[PDB]
Order: C-alpha cells, then sequence, then structure tokens
C-alpha cells in the first residue's frame, strides 16, 4: 500500500513522447500504463483492461521515453504505479492527452 | 449473431482498381477497430491495413501506396479501395475486427473474398465423370467422381447430392495447368452395393463465370 | 516497424505429444501477443490473448508464455483435430504504420502409424474423349506418410510433364491423406496405346494399379 506518484506530466522530444513523474521513496521501480480515452464511457462499467507502455514496464527512474509511434491519432490516459519489489502503490492521477496536437 | 460478409472480389485485370466491401451484421461497426489482413495462396496470413474509432487509418508499408481503408457509418459497412493492382496482390481478403478494450487482438473473422489479378479471360468449367464399376472396386467398395477441368478464375465449390452426401468426400485443391486454366477433381467412395440403388450427382459451381453443373454419375461397364 | 519470427515452420508429433510454437518478437511488445489457429478453407480463430489468456470456448491443452520478446505457444496433449496452421500476432502499441504483425505460421501435422492406400485408375471418359482430350485420373485414398512418388506408365513408358498431382490437407478424424494424379493425352496419343498405369512408391512399397483399353 505504497503512496502513488504525483505530479504527472507530458512532454514531446523529437519522435519521442516524455512521461515524467515525482516519487520521494528511493529505491523504487515504476510501471506505466495506457489506455483508450473512450473506454471509460462507452464500455464503462470496467469493461476494459488497462495496457502497458512497451518498454515502460519497469523502470528504475522518474521518467520514460516512448516512441510516438505507439499511439495513433487519438485521445488516450496514462497513468504511473510503483513497487518495492513486494507491495505496489496506488496508480497515479490519470492524464489525458490528444495524439493529435490539432 | 454478429458477423461480417465481404464482397467484391473477383477477377481484376493488372493495373486495375477495385473496391472490396464487407457489411457488418449486428454490432456498430464504428466503435471498434476494424482491419484487412490478406492471405496470397498458399502463403501466410499479412496485416493490410486498420481504421480506428476517430476514423483514422494506418498501414503496412508495402500496402499504403495503393490500398485505402475507409468506412461509411451510413450503411455500417467497411471499403478496401485497391488501385493499380499487382499479380502480387493475388490472395484471399479477409475483414476482421479488432478488440482494443481487452483482447488487443482480432476477434471476428469475415468468410474471406478472393481477388485475383491476372489479365487471362473468364472460362466456365468442363465437367467429365468417373465412372465406378470397371476396375474402379476393390473389395466391396467403389469409387466415383467428378473432374472439373480448364476453368478460369478460382474458385469453383462442388458439392455432392446438393450437400446430403458429405462423408468420404475428397475434394482436391484445384491445380493450375501449363494452359494457363485450372483443374480439379472430386471423389467419393461408396458400397458397391449402392451402384443402381442410389443416384450420385456432383454439383459444381463457379461464380467467377456465372455457371453452375450437375452432373449425374453412372457406372459404365 | 517490427517483425514476428515464428519456430518451427513445420513439425509433425504424435497425438498425445506435448509441442511447443515459439515466436520472437523485433523488440518489446509487452503482452500484446495472440495466438490463432487456421482450419483448411477456414478463417483463423483466436486461441490466446496477452501472451497467456486463453480465449472463450478454447479446450484446456493450449496454452501461452512469454519470456521478453520471446512467446511461446503450447498444446499439452495434441490430438488429431488440432492439425492446423498457427499464427502469432503482435501488436506494438496501438497499432500503428507497421504496428501489426502476423508471425509467419507453423503448420502442425499429426504423426499416426503408417496406412497403405487405397488406388483406383479411371480411364477418360467418352464425352471428354469426343471432345478431343484424354484424362486418366489416379487417385490414392487415406494413406500416410504424406510423402508419396507417382508416375505413369503407357505401354511400358515412363511419362514426363505431362501429368500433375495434387494433395488433400489432413483428415481431422483419422489422420490420413488422399492424393489424385492426372495424365492428360490428346485423343490420337491415348488411342496410340493400350496399357496404361499408375505407379506408387513408399518406403520399401510400390503399387501398380493399369488397365488396357478395349479389354
Amino acid at each position: 500500500e505504497l503512496p502513488p506518484p504525483e505530479n504527472i506530466e507530458v512532454s514531446v522530444q523529437n519522435q519521442n513522447y516524455v512521461l515524467k513523474w515525482d516519487y520521494t521513496y528511493a529505491n523504487m521501480t515504476f510501471q506505466v500504463q495506457w489506455l483508450h480515452a473512450f473506454l471509460k464511457r462507452n464500455p464503462g462499467n470496467h469493461l476494459y483492461k488497462w495496457k502497458q507502455i512497451p518498454d515502460c514496464e519497469n523502470v528504475k527512474t522518474t521518467q520514460c521515453v516512448f516512441p510516438q509511434n505507439v499511439f495513433q491519432k487519438g485521445i488516450y490516459l496514462l497513468r504511473v504505479q510503483a513497487s518495492d519489489g513486494n507491495n505496489t502503490s496506488f496508480w497515479s492521477e490519470e492524464i489525458k492527452f490528444d495524439t493529435e496536437i490539432q | 449473431e454478429v458477423q461480417l460478409v465481404e464482397s467484391g472480389g473477383g477477377l481484376v485485370q493488372p493495373g486495375g482498381s477495385l473496391r472490396l466491401s464487407c457489411a457488418a451484421s449486428g454490432f456498430s461497426l464504428s466503435s471498434y477497430y476494424m482491419t484487412w489482413v490478406r492471405q496470397a495462396p498458399g502463403k501466410g496470413l499479412e496485416w493490410v491495413s486498420v481504421i480506428n474509432v476517430y476514423g483514422g487509418t494506418y498501414y503496412a508499408s508495402w500496402a499504403k501506396g495503393r490500398f485505402t481503408i475507409s468506412r461509411d457509418n451510413s450503411k455500417n459497412t467497411l471499403y478496401l479501395q485497391m488501385n493499380s493492382l499487382r499479380a502480387e496482390d493475388t490472395a484471399v481478403y479477409y475483414c476482421a475486427r479488432e478488440d482494443v478494450a481487452v483482447y488487443m487482438a482480432i476477434d471476428l473473422w469475415g468468410q474471406g473474398t478472393l481477388v485475383t489479378v491476372s489479365s487471362a479471360s473468364t472460362k466456365g468449367p468442363s465437367v467429365f465423370p468417373l465412372a465406378p464399376s470397371s476396375k474402379s472396386t476393390s473389395g466391396g467398395t467403389a469409387a466415383l467422381g467428378c473432374l472439373v477441368k480448364d476453368y478460369f478464375p478460382e474458385p469453383v465449390t462442388v458439392s455432392w447430392n446438393s450437400g446430403a452426401l458429405t462423408s468420404g468426400v475428397h475434394t482436391f485443391p484445384a491445380v493450375l495447368q501449363s494452359s494457363g486454366l485450372y483443374s480439379l477433381s472430386s471423389v467419393v467412395t461408396v458400397p458397391s452395393s449402392s451402384l443402381g440403388t442410389q443416384t450420385y450427382i456432383c454439383n459444381v459451381n463457379h461464380k467467377p463465370s456465372n455457371t453452375k453443373v450437375d452432373k449425374k454419375v453412372e457406372p459404365k461397364s | 516497424a517490427i517483425q514476428m519470427t515464428q519456430s518451427p515452420s513445420s513439425l509433425s508429433a504424435s497425438v498425445g505429444d506435448r509441442v511447443t510454437i515459439t515466436c520472437q518478437a523485433s523488440q518489446s511488445i509487452s503482452n500484446q501477443l495472440s495466438w490463432y489457429q487456421q482450419k483448411p478453407g477456414k478463417a483463423p480463430k483466436l486461441l490466446i490473448y496477452d501472451a497467456s489468456s486463453l480465449a472463450s470456448g478454447v479446450p484446456s491443452r493450449f496454452s501461452g508464455s512469454r519470456s521478453g520478446t520471446k512467446f511461446t505457444l503450447t498444446i499439452s496433449s495434441l490430438q488429431p483435430e488440432d492439425f492446423a496452421t498457427y499464427y502469432c500476432l503482435g501488436i506494438y502499441g496501438d497499432g500503428a504504420d507497421d504496428g501489426i504483425a502476423f508471425g509467419g505460421g507453423t503448420k502442425v501435422e499429426i504423426k499416426r502409424t503408417v496406412a497403405a492406400p487405397s488406388v483406383f485408375i479411371f480411364p477418360p471418359s467418352d464425352e471428354q474423349l469426343k471432345s478431343g482430350t484424354a484424362s486418366v485420373v489416379c487417385l490414392l485414398n487415406n494413406f500416410y506418410p504424406r510423402e508419396a512418388k507417382v508416375q505413369w506408365k503407357v505401354d511400358n513408358a515412363l511419362q514426363s510433364g505431362n501429368s500433375q498431382e495434387s494433395v488433400t490437407e489432413q483428415d481431422s478424424k483419422d489422420s490420413t491423406y488422399s492424393l489424385s494424379s492426372t495424365l492428360t493425352l490428346s485423343k490420337a496419343d491415348y488411342e496410340k496405346h493400350k496399357v496404361y498405369a499408375c505407379e506408387v512408391t513408399q518406403g520399401t512399397t510400390s503399387v501398380t494399379k493399369s488397365f488396357n483399353r478395349g479389354e
């Protein structure tokens, strides 16, 4: 029952998305997950499953870089979690993101 | 009760265009990721394209130049437009539904339509009988069948007695002859005592010719 | 761009064996790998999703496992109805351009006991002879294994270049094959000769079926 990660932000760097968060407890690992935004209302009712960012399943820093072709042009949700190896943290706040940008 | 039914597809000349369509029955087409997957003759599955719920299109590199996926929401129908077709595009084309909610996999397929990209001409088949009761009887078991020769393009379908006879029926895959035409055989093994007391009729259907043949096979001495 | 490397390309195994298909991704795709079974003349059927989750209505002998970019489909007790081609499907992220890739496939054939074929020979019909062409057909029914040499002899002259062969897929009940061989001549050639025979060879055995025109 670890504390949840905080200050979740997305940015763009070259052909990559960069997801940054802040965590105060040292010696932690993180897992980054994503979801289609429309899944919270159309199926809703927990009739969906969160997915993992391809190479951010077990990151060691408070940062995650991943290619932009991980996503299509749409609206996605991102969330982060932490573990000590045994105990897992509550899930971060879900952030919404538009991959098109206009 | 949900199903995907594709249509279009058939004989198309090299360089020509074609539009495959896929009617979704029983569900809301625009709320799924919909994909086209193709299979060349005797080869593996090859992903062609996808359209998502917002209408964005994504392709395999080789397909992006000449293929366009789209959908009509007012008809609940998916489309694959194929321009400047190549002989290498000859394949079965499948409509396929990708579930992104949970599976992140393909959970529903169409029946497929064959696309033949060729300059040869449509030709209907000749149907000849392979008669038993001569040198086709060994141990009270006879063999009989139908030879479906010199047609184009694929496919032909063969049934026996309108589908009533299924056990012991072998319809061999067609082989392309040196003439450029297809040929196949369909055979059935029956009790030798069934001749006379049973009529054996093979039903050949060649939709690309709009041709149907019904041939009664009779035992010649 | 992602590629799935499937292995082996084909395999044979007995009823009851434990068979394993491997599929390696060019890069990590998390658990987003699914396994499909394709029976002859049918669309693929979803067997496994998320690397290890069985789809609805799939017998418990199918299982899936992940280790980095290496995925494994395992059939614990191979059954005769499992003859099929198996494909993996990897989806990188949300499957954008070149983000979805099928593996090359694996043909799975059941190894059963050796069965000798039933060999029938059909002379050409009179209708086709009127057309001016002669097709003589050799049928090999319900045998194993698949490989079999088929040769045509007309008056003790081996034929070359005027016959074609076609083999069915493996029977899902008894795991046997059937083969047809067709020899085509002109009507004139056919009437220039008397004895027609197809010779089947497998292993140490040869079977020769023949007929004599008019006789």
